[PDB]
């Protein structure tokens, strides 16, 4: 009846909705809540813990062909061999201990994860009853756990956030000296002060475990004072919180790659060279069209090699398939992507705190100095300006940089590789950071410089303008509900102003310079587009700038070369084909189509209806929903980040390939 | 002095007269380096004295 | 209430609108085409001159372009040029190109001077001092009194048959031309290029005749003569897009026919100097002086300095390759002009929806669709048409490339390895597929997946059922949306629907061009040596080995983009173009505001307190209709621009059905 309908598309539309992705919103969640949730968590992590250590049994000391490799646990196998859990041995006698051990921290993980999990969920009913004494237990003032809860923490458990953090360093204090005794009593591993061994590792959980029990006394007598994230810690705290861990994953990134790499992490990551590796999906022994099964020999249909009988996964080897740095790689991508990924949402989350709190004016209400420097309106338009020239500055120099070598490369307007920046290096107070300092290396800095900065604009219009802009000051608007997608053509357009859409445009433009780490830790690179290319002179770069390794190509041949082997492979190439499938897919959704989706839909839905009678029978009623631009936008921002990242991983686990024998020139 | 020493060491430490943005300025700029931070700040220290 | 129209429009000064026909008349159009075609004659010859190899006089020529390779066998044909690998006739050949050129710089510049001369409305002879009626005028003189007696054409209804009898004449003149000047009498031998003679001479007899018919007996279309300027422009460049289909694909067919061997298939029985195509590569030290090679010998001891190294056309098909790129060229050109066509008719529809004399019109090809219960159903099924061919389709290829990769277990001998096209349809195809068959329902896939968005321009030009529903009407042609109401209401305009139908159609289009390289798109792996996708000439009896699959189409022949600077140049640039349309097409214009804002008020600050005097110039952001427009244009040059190095990278499509790997 036009009206009917008008209440169906008056069901998606971008007002303040339930959200179904924000069911657990830290607005409607208390911090007990909170608790029982990452309480719940960890359980679930425990499981999927003992589930991958499941994954790296590979003899079943009961007796049986064990689990072939994986991903999921050759990025965790490093840390195992380490650890002594796992080991790096040739024989089946002392890889069934390994599997012995894998199979028993396994259901060590699946027991601890399980009472954590019942833990996290009575947490969450709020209901702390000892089933075995029948009392009660209270969150808000509670003995944290006897006579030990009474001589430090005397009683009065901590009420508030920041009163929280000195228990919280006592607690991570004691996870530290667990994790000392545990390597020490189970790990062997005695505490030395060597930092070569895993004994270090011994040694500086009991450093950190005093360091962290120290702070936690004295932020418990002396708790700091963030003040304003007191009140809203769901989202101020939480979200401040999240940045931090997101800079401290890449710091963690950073520490793995440089660690990995060292002598004293040879026999768990270099070691990974010497050995072969059988997983899932790799290209398996082929067979004719006329396979008779019979096995012991085949008769009809010879397959490709006489071993590895029926469809067996055929061996690799770790030397030509780089498994030490291709470990390496994925550990490092997967805690880099993260800590920006959580960098991005933490400034989002603060945003959407931020601006509850300009609508209520609470903004103005805050005295901690993390607002009331951005409460200007004129410090915030020169910090985004300042940070808009410096991105421009950066970002212009060096692709100006990289576009002169590609052209030097390839010789357009008879231009040659010796009119390139090969000599523009680092500094020598500088290339103690890299090896093989190159142009490639100036490329890489100069390039994170920049990408940084082009998300740090979006990062920094989330922090300033989640309520109002100069622009929309200056027009008679302002911002409400940090997911509106627009507010029309007006003003020739209002699209994606929210912060929202800012954390969208973040990590779309942190897409390129997080790939350019894929670029880097494979070495591919970046200095040029057309590397290793027989076009002019690209393989003259080894020569010319006295190379001591052999990247793999430039930015653009980096999908010729080293895409040979995700090609090679049945899982690598249907992971590329889905990657590209859900990647464009995030087209119908962030071009400015919604209308069209909607007008078309109605149109299918008549025709359904229509369909449904002229041939079927009775009601049709079914309509077909279109996603509205905001949830348009972030159905396209996970879209499109996934397909990208669901390939830069095959980029990252198809192999190294980036051999240390510079080419010659071409001559 | 102290306020040189403090420059050369930690330029944002001695710059935090200027403005809420200008030491986010001097800070990414030690960031870069050492140099570009310094010279911010030995630039911005002698322009209220010069 | 004429004044609420004019009141009630969008800014239609822009700067790409300033040759649009509803400010133009007959005669600035006449004006317009005559100077357009004097400058495309001006192309022509510099074209031909581009065409030299030996400079009568005597001198190394030009080396070969696409401009002019796309041509050589045309002008071959005519005789102009010469497959001939001696210097003596491509001395003669050489000579003949210069004046063909020479004779298009005299005719272009008469032409464009005609141009210019009915563009200022002041037709007058400068020899004999009279003057000419547009309106009204005898068109050469004794030809106008024979026919047209006295008379003139007072509408395009009657302009068809005088314009007709143009044609005739044209077509007759190309006879005497060839006859005389080209030899080539006119033979019915539909073996050699005497039949284009008897077919010029036939096709001007059969449009002479038409011509009179339609001067004496006017037709009636009606509406195509009041808004003359955008209504039969629009059916006219639509008719046009589709007879350039045909067009292109009458070349592919034909250009791969015995009768045009000598002129195309001979292409690879030459070696041809592209330009930008690996040249004689030098080392660093090299001196070059007098003694050529005293320090630092270059790649070859011939080819002298940075000479451009030879291409053989046998391996670089490019017979196959100019085919494909005129084809191709044609193709998309015509499916472009549909588009325009259908875009341009819904800009003349929604013009007469808003003035209200929509319903005033007669002809049933706006009766037809004016139900609005009927353009239901017609959009309707379409659109259930282009699902189940598409659904189809895709899930055939999404099938074959699992069977190949062996995904789930399956087997290649699970794979659609069977679905030829039926045996009436197989004189179609030379080895008939899962290939064809595929390349057949994606193409209809892709024509009725577009044909939705041009039933939309067509039909929801000012309305459509559910915003008849809501309170809301289109009125600009142009505008993006209506804001975030009723959840948004993005890209309903009949520009939208147009860029859409763009969009849509890449990648209908995207299968012609790899349907004309060969390229396997019956499924997305091939040649690729994973599981099974080298066994598709044995299980499939194929008589040809098809470069690669739809996605290894991107590893195979790029070998021979990469090797060569240019091609690398023009991938690099197509990619760059291409990805630049997101920054517009993304629901992100207001951003772009709000930032642009900001970096007006920085530009001035820092200019105002490190620099001096006011800062005035603000940072302009294209707005969302500017934003789409330019970014499928951003898309559609970042897509064909690449399309072209498949097109003009070889063929590599052998005949040699890779044997299985067992
Ligand atoms: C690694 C250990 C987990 C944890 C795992 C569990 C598990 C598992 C259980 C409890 C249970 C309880 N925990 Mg506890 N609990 C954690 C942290 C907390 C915190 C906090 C940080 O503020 C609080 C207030 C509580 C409070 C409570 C009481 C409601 C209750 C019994 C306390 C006890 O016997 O002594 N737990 C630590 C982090 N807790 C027990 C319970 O609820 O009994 C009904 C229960 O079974
Ligand atoms: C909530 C308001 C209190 C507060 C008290 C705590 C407590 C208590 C804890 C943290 C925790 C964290 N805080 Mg806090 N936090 C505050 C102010 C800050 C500031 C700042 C002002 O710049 C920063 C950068 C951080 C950052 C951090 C991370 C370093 C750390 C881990 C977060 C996570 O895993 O979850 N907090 C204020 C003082 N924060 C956790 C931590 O690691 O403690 C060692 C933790 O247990
Ligand atoms: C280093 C660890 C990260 C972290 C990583 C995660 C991850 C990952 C998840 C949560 C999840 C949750 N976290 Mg946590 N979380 C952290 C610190 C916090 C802080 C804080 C400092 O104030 C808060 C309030 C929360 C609150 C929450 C709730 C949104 C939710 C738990 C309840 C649930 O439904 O299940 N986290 C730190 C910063 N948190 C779960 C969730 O649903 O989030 C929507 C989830 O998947
Ligand atoms: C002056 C000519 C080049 C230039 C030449 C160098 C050189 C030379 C070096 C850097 C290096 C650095 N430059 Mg630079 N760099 C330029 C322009 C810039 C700009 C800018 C806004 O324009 C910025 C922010 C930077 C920033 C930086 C960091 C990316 C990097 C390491 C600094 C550090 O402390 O750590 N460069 C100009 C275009 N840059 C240093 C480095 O380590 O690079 C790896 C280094 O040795
Ligand atoms: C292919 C030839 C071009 C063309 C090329 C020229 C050129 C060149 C000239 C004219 C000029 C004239 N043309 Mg004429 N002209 C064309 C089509 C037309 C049409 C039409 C389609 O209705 C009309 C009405 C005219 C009418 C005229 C008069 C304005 C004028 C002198 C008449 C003449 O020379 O005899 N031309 C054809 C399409 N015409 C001449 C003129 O205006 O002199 C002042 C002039 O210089
Ligand atoms: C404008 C109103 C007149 C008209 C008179 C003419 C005249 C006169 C001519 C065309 C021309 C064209 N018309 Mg018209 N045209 C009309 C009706 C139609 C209809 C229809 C009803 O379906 C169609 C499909 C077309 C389509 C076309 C193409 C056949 C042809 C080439 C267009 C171009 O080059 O410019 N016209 C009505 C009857 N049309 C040109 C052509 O080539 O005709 C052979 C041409 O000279
Ligand atoms: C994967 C590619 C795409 C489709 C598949 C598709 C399908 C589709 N689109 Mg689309 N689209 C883009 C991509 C795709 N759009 C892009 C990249 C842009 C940006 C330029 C874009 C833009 C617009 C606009 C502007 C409009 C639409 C529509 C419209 C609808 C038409 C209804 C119809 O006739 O049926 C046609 C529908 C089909 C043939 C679907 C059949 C399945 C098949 C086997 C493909 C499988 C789907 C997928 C690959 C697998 C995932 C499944 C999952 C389980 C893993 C129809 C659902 C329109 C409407 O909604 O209404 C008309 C509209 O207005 N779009
Ligand atoms: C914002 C301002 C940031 C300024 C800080 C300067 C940036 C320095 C980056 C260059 C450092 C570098 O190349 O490391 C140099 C080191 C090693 O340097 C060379 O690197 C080569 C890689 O091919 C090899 O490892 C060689 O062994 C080594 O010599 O590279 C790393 O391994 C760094 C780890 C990956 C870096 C991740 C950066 C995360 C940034 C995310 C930003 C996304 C947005
Ligand atoms: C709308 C409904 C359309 C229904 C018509 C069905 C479409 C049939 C197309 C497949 C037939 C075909 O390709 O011919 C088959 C012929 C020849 O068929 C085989 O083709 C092979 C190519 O690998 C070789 O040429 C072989 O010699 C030949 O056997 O192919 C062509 O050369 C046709 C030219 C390309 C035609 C593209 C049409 C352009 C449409 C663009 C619209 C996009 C929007
Ligand atoms: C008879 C008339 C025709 C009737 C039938 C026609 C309709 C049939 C259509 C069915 C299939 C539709 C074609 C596809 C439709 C299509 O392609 O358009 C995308 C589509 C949005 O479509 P609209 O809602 O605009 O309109 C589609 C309409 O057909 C009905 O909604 O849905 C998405 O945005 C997908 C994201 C869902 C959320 C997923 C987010 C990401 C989750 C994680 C996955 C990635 C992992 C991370 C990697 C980065
Ligand atoms: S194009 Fe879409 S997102 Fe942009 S202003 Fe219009 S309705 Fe809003
Ligand atoms: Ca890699
Ligand atoms: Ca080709």
């Amino acid at each position: 009846d036009a009206a009917k309908m008008r209440r169906f598309l008056f069901q998606r539309t971008e007002t303040r909705s339930t959200k179904w992705y924000q069911i657990f919103d830290t607005e409607k969640l208390d911090d007990e809540q909170v608790v029982g949730g990452h309480l719940a968590l960890l359980g679930v992590l425990g499981f999927i813990m003992g589930i991958y250590y499941i994954s790296g049994i590979q003899v079943f000391p009961w007796g049986a062909p064990g689990f072939h490799d994986n991903w999921f646990y050759l990025t965790i196998k490093p840390r195992m061999v380490s650890l002594g859990i796992d080991t790096y041995s040739t024989k089946t006698a002392d890889l069934e201990a390994a599997g012995a051990r894998l199979l028993g921290w396994a259901a060590f993980h699946f027991l601890v994860g399980s009472v954590l999990i019942f833990g996290g969920w009575r947490h969450w009913t709020h209901n702390l009853t000892n089933p075995f004494t029948g009392r009660c237990g209270n969150f808000r003032d509670f003995r944290f756990l006897g006579k030990f809860g009474d001589v430090v923490f005397n009683g009065t458990s901590a009420k508030s956030y920041k009163e929280a953090l000195g228990p919280h360093a006592v607690y991570m204090s004691l996870l530290f000296l667990g994790w000392g005794i545990v390597m020490w009593a189970i790990l062997g591993f005695a505490p030395i002060p060597d930092f070569q061994t895993i004994n270090s590792e011994t040694f500086m959980s009991f450093v950190f475990a005093v360091i962290f029990f120290a702070l936690g006394i004295y932020w418990w007598n002396n708790p700091p004072n963030a003040a304003i994230h007191l009140n809203d810690d769901m989202k101020a705290a939480f979200s401040v919180h999240l940045t931090a861990i997101g800079y401290i994953n890449i710091a963690l990134g950073c520490i793995a790659f440089v660690a990995f790499q060292q002598p004293s992490f040879a026999p768990y990551y270099k070691e990974l060279d010497k050995l072969v590796f059988y997983l899932y999906g790799e290209p398996f022994n082929r067979v004719s069209f006329n396979f008779v099964e019979q096995g012991g020999k085949v008769i009809s249909g010879a397959k490709e090699f006489a071993d590895f009988p029926a469809y067996a996964i055929l061996p690799k080897s770790g030397e030509a398939f780089g498994m030490a740095r291709v470990v390496t790689n994925l550990i490092v991508f997967n805690h880099i992507i993260c800590g920006v990924l959580y960098v991005f949402a933490g400034v989002y989350h603060g945003g959407q705190y931020l601006l509850k709190i300009q609508l209520n004016g609470m903004y103005n209400q805050i005295k901690s100095i993390w607002i009331t420097k951005g409460r200007d309106q004129e410090v915030q338009v020169k910090i985004l300006g300042t940070v808009m020239a410096l991105c421009f500055a950066t970002m212009l120099s060096v692709y100006a940089v990289i576009v002169w070598n590609t052209i030097c490369e390839l010789n357009i307007f008879g231009t040659n590789i010796t009119m390139s920046f090969y000599w523009l290096k680092p500094l020598p107070i500088f290339q103690w950071m890299f090896a093989d300092p190159s142009i490639n290396d100036w490329v890489m800095a100069h390039v994170i410089t920049a990408g940084s900065l082009f998300s740090l604009i979006a990062l920094v219009r989330i922090a300033f303008f989640a309520h109002t802009s100069p622009l929309w000051d200056d027009l008679g608007l302002k911002k409400n509900s940090y997911s509106f997608p627009c507010l029309g053509p007006v003003y020739g357009g209002t699209c994606g102003v929210s912060i929202q859409d800012q954390l969208w445009f973040a990590m779309l433009w942190g897409i390129k310079g997080l790939s350019a780490v894929c670029w880097y830790i494979d070495g591919a690179w970046i200095a040029s587009m057309m590397y290793g290319v027989p076009a002019a002179d690209a393989k003259a770069w080894d020569s010319i700038a006295h190379l001591h390794h052999h990247y793999t190509s430039g930015i653009f041949y980096y999908f010729w070369t080293e895409t040979v082997t995700i090609f090679s492979s049945s899982h690598l190439s249907t992971i590329l084909m889905i990657g590209h499938l859900v990647w464009f897919i995030s087209f119908a959704v962030w071009f400015e189509d919604r209308g069209s989706r909607l007008e078309g839909a109605d149109i299918q839905t008549r025709t359904i209806r229509w369909l449904g009678k002229k041939f079927l029978n009775r009601d049709v009623n079914f309509r077909f929903p279109v996603l509205t631009i905001s949830d348009s936008k972030l159905a396209g921002t996970f879209l499109y980040f996934g397909g990208t990242f669901m390939l830069v991983f095959l980029f990252l686990a198809n192999g190294f390939y980036q051999t240390n024998s510079p080419l010659p020139p071409p001559v | 002095i102290r306020r040189l020493i403090l420059a050369f060491i930690l330029p944002p430490a001695a710059v935090m007269n200027k403005e809420a943005g200008t030491i986010m300025l001097t800070g990414i700029l030690t960031l870069w380096g050492w140099i570009p931070g310094v010279v911010a700040a030995l630039i911005m220290i002698s322009k209220e004295q010069s």
